[PDB]
This record gives structure tokens, sequence and C-alpha cells, in this order.
């Protein structure tokens, strides 16, 4: 069917948007659009297409698209738009980004950390007033964490720039989102979000015919998909 | 829809008997949409849906306020 106002145009003046900032989640009753800046965070949330109409007796000519009432969402509201903190900040540059949303309907945005690690922004639900918290994901070995009293961080190796994330995804299970971030230097890494710790670490240069040449160049163009199936409880992850 | 034009025929069933209660299910049907070019004639196909349901046989407004 043609859709009726089917189409928008939203300009975020003095932001440009992530190449992958853009997140389309879906909920019983809503269609919620998270879109990642330079400098923002916003959360659009429109009606559901099983919810636009109650009566099966629509002439086809007057179906609306999900984006008709888009002009009544007031996205000045602090609970759909955050400015981006310049400390711990986002890595200049970068253009990894993930966003979802949470089993409680919160939103999250992920993006690399100026010193290496993974930044969440965690919006509170719609429907509820909040304040927007900031959690940074680091590899904090637990000799690090013991020792965080007795040296200067001179010494601790901070995360160099090789720590980057160039890829992330994520994929929501139970009350848990692992975060998965490729890595300039090469390592896929799995984060619970939940437990704010490092699960897994994998060298993906161990599954290419390697040249010596290889592991002194950063890896900018390393891409990383996920995909779950539902039947199997399986998932994949496609490098 | 179908239960917005069912709802304004059981409001005319009472604007013979009263005032008062059908007045309030206007003021309600100002919780409506209000954009002029196709939603005001989406009242408009409910307003001439009850003219030519009040010119055929017994109008469906009928049960309720006989």
């Amino acid at each position: 069917i043609n859709l009726v106002n089917n189409a928008v145009r939203l300009r975020i003046l003095n932001c440009s948007i992530l190449p992958g900032g853009v997140h389309i989640c879906e909920t019983p009753n809503n269609i919620v659009v998270l879109i990642l800046t330079n400098q923002t965070v916003h959360r659009l949330i429109l009606p559901h297409p099983s919810r636009m109409y109650r009566s099966e007796i629509i002439s086809d000519s007057h179906i609306q698209s999900i984006f008709t009432d888009i002009g009544k969402t007031n996205f000045h509201d602090p609970s759909n738009t955050y400015v981006i903190p310049a400390i711990p900040g986002r890595a200049p540059n970068t253009t990894a980004s993930t966003a979802w949303l949470s089993s409680d309907g919160e939103a999250l945005f992920a993006l690399p950390s100026i010193s290496g690690g993974i930044l969440v922004i965690k919006m509170p639900p719609h429907d509820m007033e909040g304040l927007v918290t900031i959690a940074e994901l680091k590899q904090s070995s637990v000799m690090q964490r013991l020792l965080t009293g007795w040296m200067p961080s001179s010494i601790r190796g901070d995360q160099g720039p090789a720590h980057l994330p160039v890829s992330l995804a994520v994929h929501t299970l139970d009350h848990d989102s692992y975060l998965f971030a490729l890595c300039q230097d090469h390592k896929l890494r799995m984060w619970s979000y939940k437990d704010q710790m490092c699960l897994m670490v994998a060298d993906m240069l161990e599954y290419v015919p390697v040249s010596k040449d290889i592991r002194q160049t950063a890896g900018t163009g390393h891409k990383l998909r996920l995909a779950f199936s539902e039947t199997l409880g399986i998932l994949y992850l496609g490098v | 829809k179908t239960k917005h034009l069912k709802a304004a025929f059981l409001r005319y069933c009472r604007k013979d008997i009263l005032g008062a209660q059908s007045m309030v299910d206007s003021l309600f049907s100002d919780s409506d949409m209000e954009p002029d070019d196709e939603l005001d004639l989406a009242v408009n196909q409910i307003s001439v849906d009850l003219i030519d349901d009040y010119p055929a046989s017994d109008p469906r407004w009928a049960e309720s306020v006989p």
C-alpha cells in the first residue's frame, strides 16, 4: 500500500550524524529511533503500525505512515535529547557506535571513549522521570584494581589508541547487554554491561594467514555484524 | 474509524433527549486529530455516513433512544 506522509528530513543543527549512528528498536507499542551524533544522542518514539489502526475497515488510500504525527513529538524534552560530555567524552574521529533498548525500556548509547574504553550513556524510560547516567567500560586487570593506590598513572599502561573500537555491536539476552568491540589492535572484545567487565578477548589474527606486517598496522577498516537464531538459541558473529 | 462514527451516532441518540452528555462527547471530540486537510475530512466522512443512514432504512443511531 502507498503510505501517506511516509518521509521525514531531520536536521540536527551543528551536529554531524555518525556513520551507523541510527538504530531502530521495536516494542509491542512503539517504534523507537535512536540517533547518535558527534555531540548529542536523541530518542524518537513513534506509534507501532498495529496501534495506529483499531478498525479493519480503512480505505487503502488513507493509510498513514508512523511518521504522520512526528511533528507532535517534543524534541526539546530532556528525556529525548542529551549532550555528550567532553570528559570522559567521545574519541575524536571515531565512527564506531551502537544503540539499543534495555529490557526495562531504557535507551542506551555506546561509543568509543577518548581513553580507549567504551562510553555508555543511559537515558531513563520514556514514561518515567529520571536522570541520564554515564558508565565507562574499561579493561582493568585485577592487578591494576589492587595496585590502584600505590603506583602513578605513568607506569599503569594507559589504554593506548590501539584499544579503540572500530566496530561496535550489541546483543541483549535476558537482563544483560553484551557489547562486542572489534578494536584497532585486531582483537574482538566482549563486555557485560551489567557486570561492567570484559568477558572475552579473541585475537582475530589467529584466523588470518598472517603476514608479519599486519601486527604493526592499526586495523581501521574492520566491520562486525551479529545475527541471533531464536529457534536454535545461537549467536553468530560475522567479522 | 467505524468506532468513531458509531459513537457520534450514539451521541445524536441522546441529543433528542438532553444535551449535556452529548456536549461532553463533542468536547472529548476535541481530543480529535485537528489537521484540516484530511482528518477533518475524516469526521466529514462520518457526518456524511450518518446523513446516508438517516435517508436509508431505520438509521443505526436508533435502538438506545427510540
